Order: C-alpha cells, then sequence, then structure tokens
C-alpha cells in the first residue's frame, strides 16, 4: 500500500 | 503510352513510358526538351537492353538482381556508367553495392588479384601505409 | 566485354571520383584499410575522397553510442582537419567502446546521487531525462526538474493534490498522472500547467503519448486512449475495458497499444482500433512494469521474473530469474535490459543472450548494481548511464564513462 503507482488484483 | 529510346548504335527500342522515366535523365529529355525519340549516345544497345531489362523488373540488393549481375568485370563497369549516365539511382546503388562486396574482407594482396591491379608502392611507402593502421 | 577492371582507378579518371568514393563508403573499418594499400591511386581515392571522415559519419547517423560519443567526447565538432586526423581518430573510438563495454560488464561507473529533500512523503515515484535535465514526480505531489549537469532543482511544479505516479515529457508538454485520478499537461519551458483531464475514477498508474496521441491506465481497470489535437485540445477517443484488476503499465506504437496488470496479464490492442487483439498470458502474479518496441515486449512482475514476449504470436521467449524481490521497473535498448526491484537492487542483463535460446541462464545477468536504499520506482537508461530513483527519495546518476 506504501507503494502508490502499483496494485494487486484485489 | 510509347517513347522510343536510340542507343549510341541506332538500335531503336520501343519502351513504355513509365518506366523509361525511372531514368530522371531520360524523363528530363521527354518532359523539358520534348525530343522524340530520346538519342542516348553514351549507351549502346547491348548495355542498353540489360538496364531496360532491370528497369522493367524494379517497376536492399534482393536475389534477382544478383543473378542479373553475373556478368563480368566490364559489362558491370558499362553498367555502373549507364547507370550514371541515365540517372537510375537504384541500378547505381546495386552496381557500386556489388563492387564493395568484392572489396570487403580480403587482404590487399588478395583485392589486387580480384581485379588484376599491380602492385606499385615502394617498400618504404608501403611500410608507412602499413604502420599507420 | 573486358574481364577485369580497377574499377577505383577507372572511374576517378573518367571525371567520376564520386562512384569510386561511393563505393568504398560501403567498407567497413577493416576493408577500407585493406582498400588504403591495394596501389597508389586506391590510397589517394580513400584519402582525396575523407572517406575516413565519411565512416564515422555514417556511424554517428547510424549509432546512437558513436553519436552519443561524437557528442560527449568532443571530436563531432568536427564532422559535418585533414583525412589522416580521421584514420587516426577512428581507433581511438573503437577502444573507447571496448572500455564502456567493460565498464558495463564489470559494473565500473561513477555515481552522483540527488537527496530531493521531501519535506513530508518522501520518495521519487517516476522519472525521465535528457542531456539537458531530469524531470522526476513524487509523492509529495510536486514535479521536480533538476539539471543535469549541476544536480541543483530549478523548477517544482504543483496542482496535482497527490502522487505524481507517472509522467512522459517531449520537446513542448510534460504529462501527468497522479494518485488523484487526474492527467495534467505542463508546459516543459515554463512549468505552467495548461490542461487536466478528469476522467479516471482512480490513481492514474501509467501513461504514454507520441505523435498526437495518448494512452492512459489507471487503478481503476480502465485503459483511456486520448488524441492530443493540442495541449488544450485532447478528446478521448475510446475506453478500453477487459482487465480485471488495477493496469499498471501501458505502452504503444503505430501497430499495438500493450497494457499489463495486477490481473497476471499482458493485452494487445490495435492501436488504429482500439479492438481487443490477444492477452499474453504467463507471468503467476500480478505485472509492475513493462516496455514494448517492435516486436518484443519485456515484462516485470511480482513473481520476481522478467519475461520476454513476441508481440505477434504472443509467445514468451525467456524467463528471467535473479531478482529476489518484486521487479518493479523495467527499461531496454539494443544491448541491454535493466530492472530494479523492491531490495533496492538493479540488475543489467545481456538482452542478445537473453534472446538467443541455446544461451543458459545463469550467464544472462551481467551484474547486480547495489546503491538505493529502499524500492527502485524508476529507471531510464541509454549507452553511457541509468537514472534511477526511489522510495528511498533520491535520484541516482551511474556513468559508465
Ligand atoms: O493469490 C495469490 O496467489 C497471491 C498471494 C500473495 C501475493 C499475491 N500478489 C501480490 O502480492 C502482488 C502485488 O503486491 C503489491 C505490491 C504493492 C502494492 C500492492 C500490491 C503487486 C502486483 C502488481 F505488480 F500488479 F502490482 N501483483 C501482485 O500479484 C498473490
Amino acid at each position: 500500500y506504501l507503494d502508490s503507482g502499483i496494485h494487486s488484483g484485489a | 503510352p510509347s517513347i522510343k529510346l536510340q542507343s549510341s548504335d541506332g538500335e531503336i527500342f520501343e519502351v513504355d513510358v513509365e518506366i523509361a522515366k525511372q531514368s530522371v535523365t531520360i524523363k528530363t529529355m521527354l518532359e523539358d526538351l520534348g525530343m522524340d525519340p530520346v538519342p542516348l549516345p553514351n549507351v549502346n544497345a547491348a548495355i542498353l537492353k540489360k538496364v531496360i531489362q532491370w528497369c522493367t523488373h524494379h517497376k536492399d540488393i534482393p536475389v534477382w538482381d544478383q543473378e542479373f549481375l553475373k556478368v563480368d568485370q566490364g559489362t558491370l563497369f558499362e553498367l555502373i556508367l549507364a547507370a550514371n549516365y541515365l540517372d537510375i539511382k537504384g541500378l547505381l546503388d546495386v552496381t557500386c553495392k556489388t563492387v564493395a562486396n568484392m572489396i570487403k574482407g580480403k587482404t590487399p594482396e588478395e583485392i589486387r588479384k580480384t581485379f588484376n591491379i599491380k602492385n606499385d608502392f615502394t617498400e618504404e611507402e608501403e611500410a608507412q601505409v602499413r604502420k599507420e593502421n | 566485354s573486358m574481364l577485369q577492371r580497377d574499377f577505383i582507378t577507372a572511374l576517378p579518371a573518367r571525371g567520376l571520383d564520386h562512384i569510386a568514393e561511393n563505393i568504398l563508403s560501403y567498407l567497413d573499418a577493416k576493408s577500407l584499410c585493406a582498400a588504403e594499400l591495394v596501389c597508389k591511386e586506391w590510397y589517394r581515392v580513400t584519402s582525396d575522397g575523407m572517406l575516413w571522415k565519411k565512416l564515422i559519419e555514417r556511424m554517428v547517423r547510424t549509432d546512437s553510442l558513436w553519436r552519443g560519443l561524437a557528442e560527449r567526447r568532443g571530436w563531432g565538432q568536427y564532422l559535418f582537419p585533414p583525412n589522416s586526423f580521421y584514420r587516426a581518430l577512428y581507433p581511438k573510438i573503437i577502444q573507447d567502446i571496448e572500455t564502456i563495454e567493460s565498464n558495463w560488464r564489470c559494473g565500473r561507473h561513477s555515481l552522483q546521487r540527488i537527496h530531493c529533500r521531501s519535506e513530508t512523503s518522501k520518495g521519487v515515484y517516476c522519472l525521465q531525462y535528457d542531456d539537458q535535465k531530469i524531470v522526476s514526480g513524487l509523492r509529495d505531489n510536486t514535479i521536480k526538474i533538476w539539471d543535469k549537469n549541476t544536480l541543483e532543482c530549478k523548477r517544482i511544479l504543483t496542482g496535482h493534490t497527490g502522487s505524481v505516479l507517472c509522467l512522459q515529457y517531449d520537446e513542448r508538454v510534460i504529462i501527468t498522472g497522479s494518485s488523484d485520478s487526474t492527467v495534467r499537461v505542463w508546459d516543459v519551458n515554463t512549468g505552467e500547467m495548461l490542461n487536466t483531464l478528469i476522467h479516471h475514477c482512480e490513481a492514474v498508474l501509467h501513461l504514454r503519448f507520441n505523435n498526437g496521441m495518448m494512452v492512459t491506465c489507471s487503478k481503476d481497470r480502465s485503459i483511456a486512449v486520448w488524441d492530443m489535437a493540442s495541449p488544450t485540445d485532447i478528446t478521448l477517443r475510446r475506453v478500453l475495458v477487459g482487465h480485471r484488476a488495477a493496469v499498471n503499465v501501458v505502452d504503444f506504437d503505430d501497430k499495438y497499444i500493450v497494457s499489463a496488470s495486477g490481473d497476471r496479464t499482458i493485452k494487445v490492442w490495435n492501436t488504429s482500433t482500439c479492438e481487443f487483439v490477444r492477452t499474453l498470458n504467463g507471468h503467476k502474479r500480478g505485472i509492475a512494469c513493462l516496455q514494448y518496441r517492435d516486436r518484443l515486449v519485456v515484462s516485470g512482475s511480482s513473481d520476481n521474473t522478467i519475461r520476454l514476449w513476441d508481440i505477434e504470436c504472443g509467445a514468451c521467449l525467456r524467463v528471467l530469474e535473479g531478482h529476489e524481490e518484486l521487479v518493479r521497473c523495467i527499461r531496454f535498448d539494443n544491448k541491454r535490459i535493466v530492472s530494479g526491484a523492491y531490495d533496492g537492487k538493479i540488475k543489467v542483463w545481456d538482452l542478445v543472450a537473453a534472446l538467443d535460446p541455446r544461451a543458459p541462464a545463469g550467464t544472462l545477468c551481467l551484474r547486480t548494481l547495489v546503491e538505493h536504499s529502499g524500492r527502485v520506482f524508476r529507471l531510464q537508461f541509454d549507452e553511457f548511464q541509468i537514472v534511477s530513483s526511489s522510495h528511498d527519495d533520491t535520484i541516482l546518476i551511474w556513468d559508465f564513462l
């Protein structure tokens, strides 16, 4: 969550 | 339309206007000087037929051209000259590239043998040219 | 007619020196050296023809490495001084290339370190650079432009209300995407905000633009395709939907748009029509980063691997193992892949070797470079250097010349 640049499939 | 090309010998060739005009030189003689037929004092019939054949096929050196260029060096030289005189950039380029391919990857002695060139360096001069490589 | 003919002597004899010069201009260096020693007239043609000057110029025209060196080393000033100067210069350029290639293989470099001095929320999510400047997007909501030579900050651009996650610029504008879900357009010279695109429902995670069009992608799981008639006239052309999670990256050219997602997929779209073409499947977790050019896609994943793909058939050509954490950024040129990971490490990969299925895997990673103290978010490189940025709030310039 600290990395706002990428996101999982959640 | 058809345009008559006139070789240095005098033999006349009937050629389609759009292929003939691949030579900017011959195109200029038609479009700007309005000449018919087109005299070609610097290209004989034998070389002219060879160039016309090349221009039709070509209405970056492919396989068909390589077979077309399996000729002696004297004819290739005449072909370079015709392509220059007619200013057919495509033909001048493939013929010049063909000569470069006959030069590349050879020692000076093997190059001499390819083109029948005598070595005219002094011993001293050759060593100097060699020292600088 | 004649069996043999000395083209290089015969052509100048008839006043056609340029044809003889053009023939020799096709020679590689070693064959040009050979031509010099064929006979006195051949030497004269190469020398009076300035063939060594023409050879260096063709390289600068045909090789960004030679172009870059001409500029950096200063001998480019002489291009476009006798023939012998260029003949003696040519081996020095070769040796220079050799030392650069050795420095890459062995990791010998100098290092510049920019401390971004972020007051609150530390970290640099994105960056692009040229010879004049580094433009960087920061978790503190700003874009900072740094002077490439003095490393000082020349401009802070404010206006986003969340982190600056992605950016690209050209000769006229900077375009940025943000956690605040907007895309913004800035004047690259003055920094003035020129336009804001309100469209995405969630963070704008990546964008690319070129030749009047832009693609943007978002945590909202969609891709937007834009037509930019001007900085102030940007129209939505199409929305591509189909990803089942955030789309983390998008790249494109005239053939295809390429998107990759937390949903473990890469998707390929037709640029002209915006129709779905194919999914490149295979990574076992989400894809964090990607670069696409020609037929090659290279992607980096939470599964700690890098995959190389052919765009036309969708085949995976090579799996690159070695990173110990999530592969977070990736770039590639003609000779190398450069990747950054969540553990702060950067790896250099031999791209030619990687695309040759005979090469063993252990020979593929040339080096591991360890100078960041946090996640590596973005990098960009060329023949001479890497510029990288990190959660640790630094920008590094790695210089192999
Ligand atoms: O169900 C399973 O087998 C399973 C089990 C454990 C972990 C996961 N997956 C991930 O941890 C993950 C990412 O972690 C994050 C890192 C930072 C912020 C948010 C998530 C990021 C990506 C991305 F590359 F797409 F961004 N993908 C992923 O897959 C999947």
